[PDB]
Parts: C-alpha cells; sequence; structure tokens
RNA sequence: UAAUUGCGAUAACGAACGAGACCUUAACCUACUAAAUAGUGGUGCUAGCAUUUGCUGGUUAUCCACUUCUUAGAGGGACUAUCGGUUUCAAGCCGAUGGAAGUUUGAGGCAAUAACAGGUCUGUGAUGCCCUUAGACGUUCUGGGCCGCACGCGCGCUACACUGACGGAGCCAGCGAGUCUAACCUUGGCCGAGAGGUCUUGGUAAUCUUGUGAAACUCCGUCGUGCUGGGGAUAGAGCAUUGUAAUUAUUGCUCUUCAACGAGGAAUUCCUAGUAAGCGCAAGUCAUCAGCUUGCGUUGAUUACGUCCCUGCCCUUUGUACACACC
C-alpha cells in the first residue's frame, strides 16, 4: 500500500458540472519542490493534509 | 437531621410506600381491581394486578404532599395518556375517574388526607407523619 | 426454534459456558445458546444472586455483564 | 431467581374448545387463538380461574384447564360483569352470552341471515358484498376478493 | 372617603397613556396614596381570512390584528372629588369605568 | 445582614430563578436536592457549574433554584445557567473581584452557555406549509 | 483527595474521579490520539465532555462542525430514520451502553477504539459523475479530510442501524461490534466493506 | 451588492416610482416608571421531621419591604464596533476579538410600469344585456341526493416493529377562547368500567377554567425475531351524548372479529439552524363530527457554504422569413 501524504497549499477553485468538485494544488510532505494539482470531493481548507492512492494522474479540469 | 419526601427520589419512595401499604393490611380496595383497564385510552389491565392499586395510592399521596390540593379531574389528566384511536392520530385522553375517587376515599378513611376548603383534598396531620416516616428509612436502605 | 423451558440439558449448559463468556446479555444468551429470551432475563438474575457474573451497568433496555473472576 | 426444573408434565400443542392452542407461549396469549376470546377476555378468565400468568401453556395440567374452560362457557355465575360479555340481550332471548370458538361463525351467520331475510338495508348491502357502514366507496375498498 | 377603582380599556396607546397620566396628574397635586397604573398584558385579536373571494389562486392567508390595552388604578377619595375626575377625562377611543367598591 | 443575590437563567422558554445566600452549602432545586434532578442523563449538566471551579466554593453558600416553563431538557440548561450566574454575581458583590474573575474565565474556557443565553428562537410558521420553511407537496398535474 | 462534607449529600462516587481531571460518564479523555495523519484536527477529542449532549451551534459556519466532539457527532448520526428524529436522550443512552460494551470485549479505552475506527473506515478515493452527453461517465477524484470523517460516521451508524433492525440484538450491541470489527481491517463490518467497494470502484474508474 | 445597491466612467444634467428606508414581531437591559388581576424575601399563626439556631410546607390580602424573575409605558443598545488581511486602493469582501445580537440580527407586513379575454355574476340590496316572473327559475314544507362504485389521479393519516408494543412511575410548555335576558369555558363533591350522569361553585376574564400536571421523552417490568403481544382494516352485539330527527352505521365507550402491509418500480415533492423531521396543544368550521387548515410550543439533527449540469429568471451582444410573438 504505497499511500502518499500531501497537503493543500492553494485552493484553485471549483470544477465539474454541478460544482461539487474542488481543484487544489498539493505539496508532497516528503520533498519540497514537487507539487501536483488534483481535485477533491468534500470541503477543504487551507493547509489541510491529504491522502493519495497514487500521485501520477495529474488531474485536469472536470467537465 | 430531618428528611422529607422531597429529599428522596420519586420512584423508590413510591415502591417503598406501596410495599408499606402492602404489609399494613387495610386499604379497602374495591372489588373491580382485576377487571378495570384504569383508563379509557389504555389497552390492557395493569400487569401487577396485586399491587397496582397500592402503587396508585402511594403515587397519589406523594402528589398531594408536593402540591397544595388536587381533585379527581387533576388526577385524571395527570395519569391519563395518549390514546391510539387506530387509523386516526393520537390525542390526550384522561384517566379513569372512579379509581382516582376510590383511591382518594380510601386515603381519607385510613387518615392520611382530609377534605379541604376551596375544593380538593389536602394532606392531613398524620399525613405528613406517615409520609415522613416512609421518607425516613428509604435513605438508610443501603445497609 | 428457541427453548422456553429448562429440561436439565439446558441448565448445565449455563454453568460451564457462560463463565467462558466475557460479555453476556439478553441477546448473548439467545445467540450462542438457543433460549427464549424471557429465560435470558431470568438467568441473568440467577447468575446474580450467586456469584457467576458481576454487573457494571443496569438498565431495563440493556443489561451488560462480565465474569466474576 | 425463579426457574423450575419441570420436564415431564410439560405438553406440546394441545386442544381446548376443539381448537389447537399453542403450547410454548404464555397462557394469556395462548388462549387468544380461540376465535371468540381476545387478549383482555383471556386475561380476565385466567385471574378468575386462579392461574399464574407467568406460566407457559405447556404447563397448566388438566384440572385447572377444566377450570379455565368452565369459566369460559359460564362467565355470569363467576362475578364477571355483563358489559364484558360478547352478546348482551342479544337478538332473541334477552340473556347474556359470550360466544366462543365454533359458535362465532354460527351466531354471526344467524345475525347476517336475520337482517337479510328481513330485507333491511344492512342485509342487502351484506348480500351485495358492499361496505355496510357509512363509509365512502368511490376510491377505497378496491380488490374485493 | 371611599375606595374606588378606575379601569381604562383602549386600542390607542397615545390616546391612553396621557389620559392615564392626566388621571394621575389630578391625583398628586393634592396628596393621597396612589396605587397607580398597573398595565395588564395587551390582547391581540386575530382574524385570519384567506385573501380572496372564491378559492382560485395560490392559497394566500391573511392576519388582521386588533390591539387592546388595559390599565387599572385603585384610588381612595371622598365622594365629592370622585365625581368630577371621571367627567373631565373624556376623550376618543378609551372607555372609563369606575368600581364603587 | 443575610447577604443574598438573586439571578435567572433562560433556555428557549424556561426561566430558572436562583437565590444565592450565605449559609452552609445546600443546593436545592424546587425543594429537592441537586442529586434528584431526574432526566437521569443530564445529571452532570447541573453538576458542570458545580464542579468546574471546585466544590469548595459552595462550602458557605445556599442556592435555591425554581424552574418554570420550557421542557425537560430546556429546564436543565436553565438551572446550570442560574448556578453559574448566581455564583459569579455573588462573588462580584460580596467577595473579592479577583475571585469573581477566574470563575468567569473558567466558565468561558468551557463555555457551555453557562453565563450567556443563546439567542436562538423559533421561527414563526407561515401559510402554505407545516413549518417555518417546509412547504406542502405539489403535484403539477 | 480530601473530600468536602456539605449540607448537600453529593455522594462520594461523583466528585472523586472528576475534580482532578474532568472525565466522560466514567471514561478518560487522555492518552487518546488520532493515529492516522490527515484526520488530526478534524477528529476532535481534545477537550473532555461529561456527556455527549451539547446545545451548541455548529452549522452556522462552514467548518465549525469539526470542532464538535466526535462522540457527540456519533450520537447525532444515531437519531435517524424519522421515528428516531430528535431523540438525543435515547442516542446518549445508546452511546453510553456502547462504550461500556466496547471496553468489555477489548480492554482498552472505548474512546480510542472509536477514534481509530473512524480513521479505518474513511474512504480515501471517491468517484464523481461527469455528465457530458449520453453515457454519464464516472471520474475518480480525491476526498476531503472532513468528508472522510463525514462518511466514516455515516457508514458506521448506517451499518449498525441495518444490522439491528430485524434482529434480537440491541442497537448498542450492534454499534459496538461494528466499531470493534472496524477498528481492525477485519472486513466483517458494513463500513469497511463499503469503503473497500468505493475505493476499488474509484481504482477502476481512474 | 440581496438590490438600476453603490464606487466610478461618461452627451448627458437634474428628477420620480420600485428596492432600500419604513411598520409589526422575537431576542439584551440588576437603568427609570410600580403592580393583591405577576412574583420575591422577612414578619405573625401553624404542620412534619430534627431537635442545636435548620429543611420542606400551608396560611386570599395578618403585616412590612422590593421589582431579579412576569407585565407595559418611555428609552438605550449595532452602526458590521476594534484589529488584521485583500482590491484600481474605492464601493466592498474575508479572518479574529469584544458583544445579548455581525446572513439586510431572524421572520414577516407593505410593495413598481405594463399585462392575462387567469378566477369570481354561487359573498354582496355591485351591476349591463338576455331569460323567467304565479302550474314561478321567487319563497316555503315534507322525503331523498351531494357520501352513490367494475376503475384511474392528486393532498394526507396509520403502519410494516426491539431506537419498539404494552403496564405502572416521573412529570415539562407556548399561541388562544369562554355566557344577560342565555345557557359559554367549567373547578370541586357524589354515582358509574368507560362514555357519561347529578349537586354546586369561579369566570364578561394577568383574577376562574389553567401551572390547560399535552404528547413524543425518562426509569422499572412483561414481551423475544415468531404477519407475534407490530398493524387495526373490515365486521357482529350492547351502553351513552348532541340533535325535532342518528336508518345510508353523527360521534364517544365496552367485548368480540385480527385483513393487506416485511421499507415500496418508473417517476417525483420539500428543505440549510432552533432549520428539516418527530410530537402534541389552542383557534376556524361547530349543535354533533378534524385524519383539514391557521398559529403555537416540546425534542432537535445529517449534509452545502457551491454550480449552471437539469428546470427557470435578470442584463449585454448576436441571428431571425417570428409580432396570435417557437404551443
Amino acid at each position: 500500500t504505497p499511500v502518499t501524504l500531501a497537503k493543500v497549499i492553494k485552493v484553485l477553485g471549483r470544477t465539474g458540472s454541478r460544482g461539487g468538485v474542488t481543484q487544489v494544488r498539493v505539496e508532497f510532505l516528503e520533498d519540497t519542490s514537487r507539487t501536483i494539482v488534483r481535485n477533491v470531493k468534500g470541503p477543504v481548507r487551507e493547509n489541510d493534509i491529504l491522502v493519495l492512492m497514487e500521485s501520477e494522474r495529474e488531474a485536469r479540469r472536470l467537465r | 437531621p430531618g428528611v422529607s419526601v422531597r429529599d428522596v427520589a420519586a420512584q423508590d419512595f413510591i415502591n417503598a410506600y406501596a410495599s408499606f401499604l402492602q404489609r399494613q393490611g387495610k386499604l379497602e380496595v374495591p372489588g373491580y381491581v382485576d377487571i378495570v383497564k384504569t383508563s379509557s385510552g389504555n389497552e390492557m389491565p395493569p400487569q401487577d394486578a396485586e399491587g397496582w392499586f397500592y402503587k396508585r395510592a402511594a403515587s397519589v399521596a406523594r402528589h398531594i404532599y408536593m402540591r397544595k390540593q388536587v381533585g379527581v379531574g387533576k388526577l385524571n389528566k395527570l395519569y391519563g395518556g395518549a390514546k391510539s384511536r387506530g387509523v386516526r392520530p393520537y390525542k390526550h385522553i384522561d384517566a379513569s375517574g372512579s379509581i382516582n375517587r376510590k383511591v382518594l376515599q380510601a386515603l381519607e378513611k385510613i387518615g392520611i388526607v382530609e377534605i379541604s376548603p376551596k375544593g380538593g383534598r389536602r394532606i392531613s396531620e398524620n399525613g405528613q407523619r406517615d409520609l415522613d416516616r416512609i421518607a425516613a428509612q428509604t435513605l438508610e436502605e443501603d445497609e | 426454534q428457541h427453548a422456553v423451558i429448562l429440561d436439565q440439558e439446558k441448565y448445565d449448559r449455563i454453568l460451564k459456558e457462560v463463565p467462558t463468556y466475557r460479555y453476556v446479555s439478553v441477546s448473548v444468551l439467545v445467540d450462542r445458546l438457543k433460549i427464549g429470551g424471557s429465560l435470558a432475563r431470568i438467568a441473568l438474575r440467577h447468575l446474580e444472586k450467586e456469584g457467576i457474573i458481576k454487573p457494571i451497568s443496569k438498565h431495563s433496555k440493556q443489561a451488560i455483564y462480565t465474569r466474576a473472576t | 431467581s425463579l426457574v423450575v426444573q419441570e420436564q415431564g408434565s410439560f405438553q406440546h400443542i394441545l386442544r381446548l374448545l376443539n381448537t389447537n392452542v399453542d403450547g410454548n407461549i404464555k397462557i394469556v396469549y395462548a388462549l387468544t387463538t380461540i376465535k371468540g376470546v381476545g387478549r383482555r377476555y383471556s386475561n380476565l378468565v385466567c385471574k378468575k380461574a386462579d392461574v399464574d400468568l407467568h406460566k407457559r401453556a405447556g404447563e397448566l395440567t388438566q384440572e385447572e384447564l377444566e377450570r379455565i374452560v368452565q369459566i369460559m362457557q359460564n362467565p355470569t355465575h363467576y362475578k364477571i360483569p355483563a358489559w364484558f360479555l360478547n352478546r348482551q340481550n342479544d337478538i332473541t332471548d334477552g340473556k347474556d352470552y359470550h360466544t366462543l370458538a365454533n359458535n362465532v361463525e354460527s351466531k354471526l351467520r344467524d345475525d347476517l341471515e336475520r337482517l337479510k331475510k328481513i330485507r333491511a338495508h344492512r342485509g342487502i348491502r351484506h348480500f351485495w358484498g358492499l361496505r355496510v357502514r357509512g363509509q365512502h366507496t368511490k376510491t377505497t375498498g378496491r380488490r374485493r376478493a | 372617603i371611599i375606595k374606588i377603582r378606575i379601569t381604562l380599556t383602549s386600542t390607542k396607546v397615545k390616546q391612553l397613556e396621557n389620559v392615564s397620566s392626566n388621571i394621575v396628574k389630578n391625583a398628586e397635586q393634592h396628596n393621597l396614596v396612589k396605587k397607580g397604573p398597573v398595565r395588564l398584558p395587551t390582547k391581540v385579536l386575530k382574524i385570519s381570512t384567506r385573501k380572496t373571494p372564491n378559492g382560485e389562486g395560490s392559497k394566500t392567508w391573511e392576519t388582521y390584528e386588533m390591539r387592546i390595552h388595559k390599565r387599572y388604578i385603585d384610588l381612595e377619595a371622598p365622594v365629592q372629588i370622585v365625581k368630577r375626575i371621571t367627567q373631565i377625562t373624556i376623550e376618543p377611543g378609551v372607555d372609563v369605568e369606575v368600581v364603587v367598591a | 445582614a443575610v447577604p443574598s443575590v438573586q439571578t435567572f437563567g433562560k433556555k428557549k422558554s424556561a426561566t430558572a430563578v436562583a437565590h444565592v445566600k450565605a449559609g452552609k452549602g445546600l443546593i436545592k432545586v424546587n425543594g429537592s436536592p441537586i442529586t434528584l434532578v431526574e432526566p437521569e442523563i443530564l445529571r452532570f449538566k447541573v453538576y458542570e457549574p458545580l464542579l468546574l471551579v471546585g466544590l469548595d466554593k459552595f462550602s458557605n453558600i445556599d442556592i435555591r433554584v425554581r424552574v418554570t416553563g420550557g421542557g425537560h431538557v430546556s429546564q436543565v440548561y436553565a438551572i446550570r445557567q442560574a448556578i453559574a450566574k448566581g455564583l459569579v454575581a455573588y462573588h462580584q458583590k460580596y467577595v473579592d473581584e479577583q475571585s469573581k474573575n477566574e470563575l468567569k474565565k473558567a466558565f468561558t474556557s468551557y463555555d457551555r452557555t453557562l453565563l450567556i443565553a443563546d439567542s436562538r428562537r423559533p421561527e414563526p410558521k407561515k401559510f402554505g406549509g407545516k413549518g417555518a420553511r417546509s412547504r406542502f407537496q405539489k403535484s403539477y398535474r | 483527595f480530601t473530600p468536602v462534607v456539605l449540607a448537600t449529600p453529593i455522594p462520594e462516587e461523583v466528585q472523586q474521579a472528576q475534580t482532578e481531571i474532568k472525565l466522560f460518564n466514567k471514561w478518560s479523555f487522555e492518552e487518546v490520539e488520532v493515529k492516522d495523519a490527515s484526520l488530526v484536527d478534524y477528529v476532535q477529542v481534545r477537550q473532555p465532555i461529561f456527556v455527549a449532549h451539547t446545545a451548541g451551534r455548529y452549522a452556522n459556519k462552514r467548518f465549525r462542525k469539526a470542532q464538535c466532539p466526535i462522540i457527540e457527532r456519533l450520537t447525532n448520526s444515531l437519531m435517524m430514520n424519522g421515528r428516531n428524529n430528535g431523540k438525543k436522550l435515547k442516542a446518549v443512552r445508546i452511546i453510553k451502553h456502547t462504550l461500556d460494551i466496547i471496553n468489555v470485549l477489548t480492554d482498552q479505552n472505548p474512546i480510542q477504539v472509536v477514534v481509530d475506527a473512524i480513521t479505518n473506515t474513511g474512504p480515501r478515493e471517491d468517484t464523481t459523475r461527469v455528465g457530458g452527453g449520453g453515457a454519464a461517465r464516472r471520474q475518480a477524484v480525491d476526498v476531503s479530510p472532513l468528508r472522510r470523517v463525514n462518511q466514516a460516521i455515516a457508514l458506521l451508524t448506517i451499518g449498525a442501524r441495518e444490522a439491528a433492525f430485524r434482529n434480537i440484538k440491541t442497537i448498542a450491541e450492534t454499534l459496538a461490534e461494528e466499531l470493534i470489527n472496524a477498528a481492525k481491517g477485519s472486513s466483517t463490518s458494513y463500513a469497511i466493506k463499503k469503503k473497500d467497494e468505493l475505493e476499488r470502484v474509484a481504482k477502476s474508474n481512474r
């Protein structure tokens, strides 16, 4: 189980048709430089810690 | 150092006083004790068919002590409950007035309550006595 | 289905199996053994007067018990 | 702390009033399978027959089972009030009868036939298979079967 | 002297408060114990018609309110000054009744 | 002579008036002791103003609380108001203002509305529904 | 602990275990920590509470419900399905029996069991619906730490409710055995099965 | 910005209506005005325990004092106050503290120009035109019908049970209504299983009904996974109340009869905090009937703090062979 932790450093905004998906950029909590942008479902604040199944997708804007 | 019914809990005092009325002997209980549903909104006669009347007498005597005085209509509203009228919604239904009147008449005969001015029944001179006796050893029941 | 009366082959099934249970209740007596529920409430008082189980909570809708030793 | 160790006199499904009475249930609700007595009537007849209510119907041997049934046929001579009776001043005789297991159908059919042959409005509605009391039938009452 | 009571019932507070002030104004210019204005809780009379003639439209409901204000003053006075206090205080919207005993 | 402070506490309809006078330390509610307040699971709610600041503060003050209005849960939240308000008003008036201060700080740091009534009030019902916001079901055809 | 004699009786078992450190009914709020990161400061068991009954306002702000104690959040999800709506007194009694039962099987702190059961039951990858035109495709996305707590309480109470519905065991016993089985990865609980099914659906949809 | 709300830019300037302002209601006041038709404390008389000086009471005004609680007059208080952060440095927005109250403080009332062949001639002694006007389409009286049931639809009530049913015990509100030439709200005593009957009493009402001792709720016990003791449909017999009259059961009570229904397909409604939901109570209609409505209080949540995806709405641009205006 390669569970990778991350923390939201900036909330970009909402995405999806109904606006129930929030797009955030996350800092990787294990190395400084790499930051990936993903999308979440529930309510996120600033500097809250996240859990990723796999940090490979590089999620784009939902339709 | 002097205790009253207000210093002891409601449930254990009523159980102790009904048990005291059990071992005392005379309460001239009516002949319809095991026949009557005790309410027009109830469904079944009381399950403890041997001591429900004595529990009603103990609860009524406690209610008279804490209040100024009560009538049968006040007791009917107090002991009544919601009636399941079937397909129609529930509503509040007063209790049986004959049992409450027979309880009050039984209490007057043994001398715990008396008739009162401006209506209703207040507790008697010995009524504060025997209530505070049963209020007394209920505190020292724990060995 | 569930027994409602003891028959000398369900009395003995209490004494050397309930002291092997860390949690007993009304639902426990009717699950591991096949008893009719009304006896389960009776048996919890039977193992109360003599020391088999001890109470840590008493309530008319839920009775939770543990072993005496 | 109230168990008994009775094993021999316990009985299975048993017959009272030519009706199968369930054995391993409480006696007050065991008698309720007799069509003509209910929960409150069976509670009264158990108290009048000096029957402990906590005992199952697999207990209660023959002789006070006869006491229970003798109470059930004849309630009036055992200080059971007249308003507890099933039929009081019924339709012909003026006496009080509590209809029991097999007579409930007969007394109802006799009642239904009496107001049918009299050609009352209730009998014609009963014969037509419609609702006999004053209830609307425009919407409810479907699937007569 | 005799003990009387002046009770005022009104629908207008402005036409009631200054008259009750005027009733008590003629009451301390010469000295006597007041037992002054005790204001009972106000009574709101509610009528709820729907809105409309015959029931077409959205089911809109109304509420019409009538407000009742009540006060009573318990005074004691000789008989010749009980008379001209309830004749000079005549004013719209308020009724005045005097209890003799 | 007989230093006594009266207070009140409110919860949604209820009003619990508490008299805090100097004495030996009895805390009676409606003539019954504080151990007899029987919704039986909010018993520690009437105990929370008693035991947040220590039981030794009640060693010399007699508190008598009478409740009216509200419900069974609403009355309990009104007693614990009047206990905390009665304690802090007694210490404001009759003993040192330093003593009054940490009582308020102990109640504020565990603010279960011990000192401040919540301003939540029931919204009125409007027509066209069975509640303040809810509406009757419409069928459209 | 120097007990104080007083005109009020206030019996000895009350103040002996609370005046030094204020507890639950009788349970310690110390030494319990969220073992699983990203569920810190969203699972709140810092300040102790005597009972799980607070007339507090948590819906007035967006993230204020995270400051509510999770024991009281479990009781709030217990009073559901219409007939039990607004019956918090029953829900406290349910949770009082439940914490006692949980200690009986597993001899550790029932608060600690509840906390780690919340962490183990939280889904970690959910799937959203992207409409477009026609097939209504599904897209796998992440899940907020707050929603992980929200779905954990929702799944644990629903599985406890469904198991106790047509069953002789009480709701308190089914809630306890659900939290026990969800404390570990036993997969005999409804909440763990639902969380695993949700994650493997999102794994296929990614 | 909730707002054609404002900052501003400007061939516009200066205005008016709508919005906002306003009014009502719910929140805060140990500040005033004082209340035996609201309470509180002491004082007298007196009860029970303890006795040690105490606790719980009663005492229609025994008396004295006060207005915290309750009432209602005049007022005060919030204006996003203070601080921090963002923007063209503005209108504003966000975070924290303080505050009873920081979403326009919550909720209403009121509410533009223009229009609909919307509803109402069955509210009107509002009314035009047509009809009828004595065997009347007037009016009145006797019966019946509006409720009639192979079936289809909409609003609901009760349930499918153990977070429960039943039996005792605790006992907790708010909005209101109530009779002089007429029988209104009814306390209390007695009789009755209950429904109810009888003798009196209080009230034209902060006075009495009434603390409306409501229900869900809470303990203790019975039930034990079984269409069972969930459910009470349908039906039989009897007892009472209102009414000139109860049959086509008015309604209430007692005994018996013990159906479907095991969480409901496609669809579809409502809802963001004291809110949904659960629960009962008063009023309307009333002579009798509430499963309806208007309000009220009790218990009291999950989830959002967004988007235009579905259904619609406002503004701008744009196309048009549409103007009865995409039906």
